[PDB]
């Protein structure tokens, strides 16, 4: 990986002198503008495609291993604020996880001694960015600042209208929610945070604001204790169509463009994103699948797709896709897997039409109707006859006299019938067409093929032919299948 | 496809003792609809001991409520059956069953002094 | 039963309309707004519903608002639908002005002149508390 360190061969030497002009001993108050000598360098070296990340922290580390950081704390004592505006933007880009702890140790009060000064728009960006990445350190620093006004300023800056300021505000609240555990998520809506997020999610100007605001509200929706507090805020109704509206391909296009989101994230921030896939709320699953598909598209342009294996995110994707009743979430999961190059699982269903008497007896042992395995053996039922049992055979010759036992049997039979494998007998693939209407409808497909019909010949049925031949008893199901069939009228 | 299963465990336990069983499958367990275990006491016919379904719902016969627990482990491909309090009449050969057709070879379990 | 309706130009005058929405929700008022329609209010009972349920009416306007309902004199424009139905029902139209000047009443459609008598409020970006303390009055809802 020579290239990686050859970029350090282009980068690192500029610091030989660039550390010395801020280490310049004499200085002037006009000469403080020198701070910029680094700033171009760290932006430049940040945005090198596919090598950027590796050299970024590898350039930023020099100021803490050897001493540079101290100055940025010792120079904030200047009374006039051009210097603070100029140097907190440098302090932004150098703030990596190995550099957050040096400020977390000492530098806590240093930060909040200017976060109270909310009126300068030119400074409020930097204020918001430092407060954004300071949430990544730990639970304790989050609690110590939320005891301070460290949430009040970003909660107040939702009133403001500057765009990059609102970008940093949405990411600061997302990092606070995602790394603050469960104690601070009650302090958030206790300080009425979930209601001030609506102007950000209702923005019609920048898509990034919308996505990060939906991330923050979906992470606060996982807190059961405050769930109906956040459900009256009004933003959850914007979470479902938005992910339906946007696609993550154009989102990856718009995420490699901007500077601070160009390269992408790291493994620490993304292992904390996988638990949104299995969570209870639909919106948590849909937004987790959105990002982790967009993020796969981001880092598939480079050769770094091997990060999703070790973080334990392709197993969750691979088990979330099969047996899932959510077309949107499964679509995003399949796009992520087929983008990463892995195979997409298909369920393994029992082949009921080819069953014989031994398997029918074993299934009767399974469902708890073991008292009848003799009678079903005397009449010799197999899979094909089990799929075509009606009430009179159960009532007369199989011996089921109690009507409740027939109800408690058919419940189990129709639960088996939706999860069968008719591929050995379904030519035109009628089962998937029936499942796309409603997953409960898949159970009828053997009744449509035992008579013989298929998707090409489906358009010439009558309701009276569905009722007496195909075994559909519920009138709602007949009506819905008719109105889905008629719509394609002499279509082909 | 063909799903072949192997199961390990068993042997002898004192009455009022505990055992754990495994069942390794040739494919992923999260992929396959239903698994179950069966008890075949010598001289009688087979019966169910536990079933487990893809979402995680479990079902047991009334004779073994609380005395057995079945779980799915997805990191390594096994399903587990846990025996905790044992009776002398609970001796048999035990079978794993994937879906309703695939069988296993069974393991011997006896309980005495 | 929503207490106050909010009407806004679809592209501009949406963020500050959201600020008034949240600031009014902070004071406990049931408020309805329209999201993601794109002139889908051609249903003959959806406009009727939205305006009958409303008790008050807040015409938040953008710098450059009412450029569409101007030179129109037909019911096709949605904000024109809001104002004709609010005046036929006889509800108050309390507007809030931000960066916009009252246009000429002659180029203005000759049926919607009655809206020119309603008093408004200049919007303040830095003293939000004063404007929300003033706007909670004279709503009669
Ligand atoms: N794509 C990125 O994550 C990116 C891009 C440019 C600058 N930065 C800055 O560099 C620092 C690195 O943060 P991470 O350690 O979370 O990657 C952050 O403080 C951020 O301000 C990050």
């Amino acid at each position: 990986g020579t290239e990686v360190q050859d970029a350090l061969e282009r980068a690192l030497p500029e610091l030989q002198q660039a550390l010395s002009a801020l280490k310049q001993a004499g200085g002037a108050r006009a000469v403080g503008a020198g701070l910029a000598e680094v700033f171009q360098l760290v932006e430049e070296a940040w945005l090198l495609p596919a090598v950027g990340r590796e050299v970024a922290q590898g350039l930023c580390d020099a100021i803490r291993l050897d001493g540079g950081l101290d100055l940025l704390l010792r120079l904030l004592q200047a009374p006039e604020l051009e210097t603070r505006v100029q140097a907190a933007r440098l302090l932004e880009q150098i703030l990596v996880a190995e550099n957050r702890d040096r400020v977390a140790r000492i530098g806590l009060g240093v930060i909040l001694n200017l976060a109270k000064e909310r009126e300068p728009v030119e400074l409020a960006r930097s204020v918001a960015g430092i407060l954004e990445h300071m949430f990544k350190h730990s639970e304790e620093t989050c609690q110590r600042l939320v005891a301070a006004g460290g949430l009040d300023a970003v909660l107040y800056w939702c009133r403001r209208t500057d765009p990059a300021l609102l970008r940093h505000c949405a990411l600061a609240l997302g990092n606070c929610a995602l790394h603050g555990g469960q104690a601070v998520q009650r302090r958030m809506v206790e300080k009425r945070a979930a209601e001030w997020l609506f102007p950000l999610a209702f923005s019609k100007e920048d898509e990034l604001l919308r996505l990060h605001a939906c991330l923050a509200v979906a992470v606060l929706a996982t807190n059961k204790e405050v769930e109906r507090e956040v459900e009256r805020s009004g933003t959850l109704a914007l979470v479902e169509p938005l992910v339906a509206s946007l696609d993550p391909g154009r989102f990856a296009r718009c995420l490699v463009d901007a500077s601070d989101t160009s390269q992408g994230r790291g493994p620490d921030d993304l292992q904390r994103l996988v638990p949104l896939l299995d969570s209870n709320r639909l919106e948590a699953q849909c937004i987790g699948a959105f990002y982790l598909c967009a993020e796969a598209a981001i880092k598939s342009l480079q050769g770094k797709t091997k990060v999703f294996s070790d973080i334990g995110a392709i197993q969750s994707l691979k088990r979330l896709v099969s047996y899932s009743t959510n077309g949107t979430k499964s679509a995003l999961a399949k796009r992520a897997l087929r983008l990463l190059g892995e195979e997409v699982p298909r369920p393994i269903l029992p082949s009921v039409p080819s069953w014989k008497e031994a398997e029918v007896q074993t299934w009767l042992q399974q469902i708890g109707f073991s008292k009848y395995c003799e009678s079903f053996r005397e009449q010799q039922v197999d899979g094909d006859l089990l799929l075509r049992l009606t009430e009179e055979e159960l009532q007369t010759d199989l011996g089921m006299k109690s009507g409740i036992t027939r109800k408690r049997f058919f419940r189990e039979l129709t639960e088996l019938k939706t999860f069968a494998n008719y591929s050995t007998c379904d030519r035109s693939n009628l089962a998937d067409w029936l499942g796309s209407l409603d997953p409960r409808f898949r159970q009828y497909t053997y009744g449509l093929v035992s008579c013989g019909l298929d998707r090409s010949l489906l358009h010439r049925v009558s309701e009276q032919q569905l009722l007496e031949d195909c075994g559909i008893h519920l009138g709602v199901h007949r009506a819905r299948i008719l109105t889905a069939a008629r719509e394609m009228l002499h279509s082909p | 496809m063909a799903v072949q299963l192997v199961e390990s465990g068993g042997g002898l336990v004192q009455p009022g003792g505990s055992l754990r069983l495994s069942c390794a499958a040739s494919v992923s367990i999260s992929r396959i609809y239903v698994m179950a275990w069966y008890r075949q006491a010598p001289g009688k016919q087979r019966e169910v001991v536990a079933v487990i379904r893809y979402d995680g719902t479990t079902n047991y016969p009334d004779s073994v409520k609380g005395r057995f627990t079945i779980s799915r482990d997805n990191a390594k491909n096994t399903v587990y059956l846990q025996m905790n309090s044992l009776k002398p009449e609970d001796t048999a050969v035990y079978y794993c069953n994937a879906n309703v057709e695939t069988w296993g070879q069974g393991t011997q379990v006896t309980v005495s002094s």
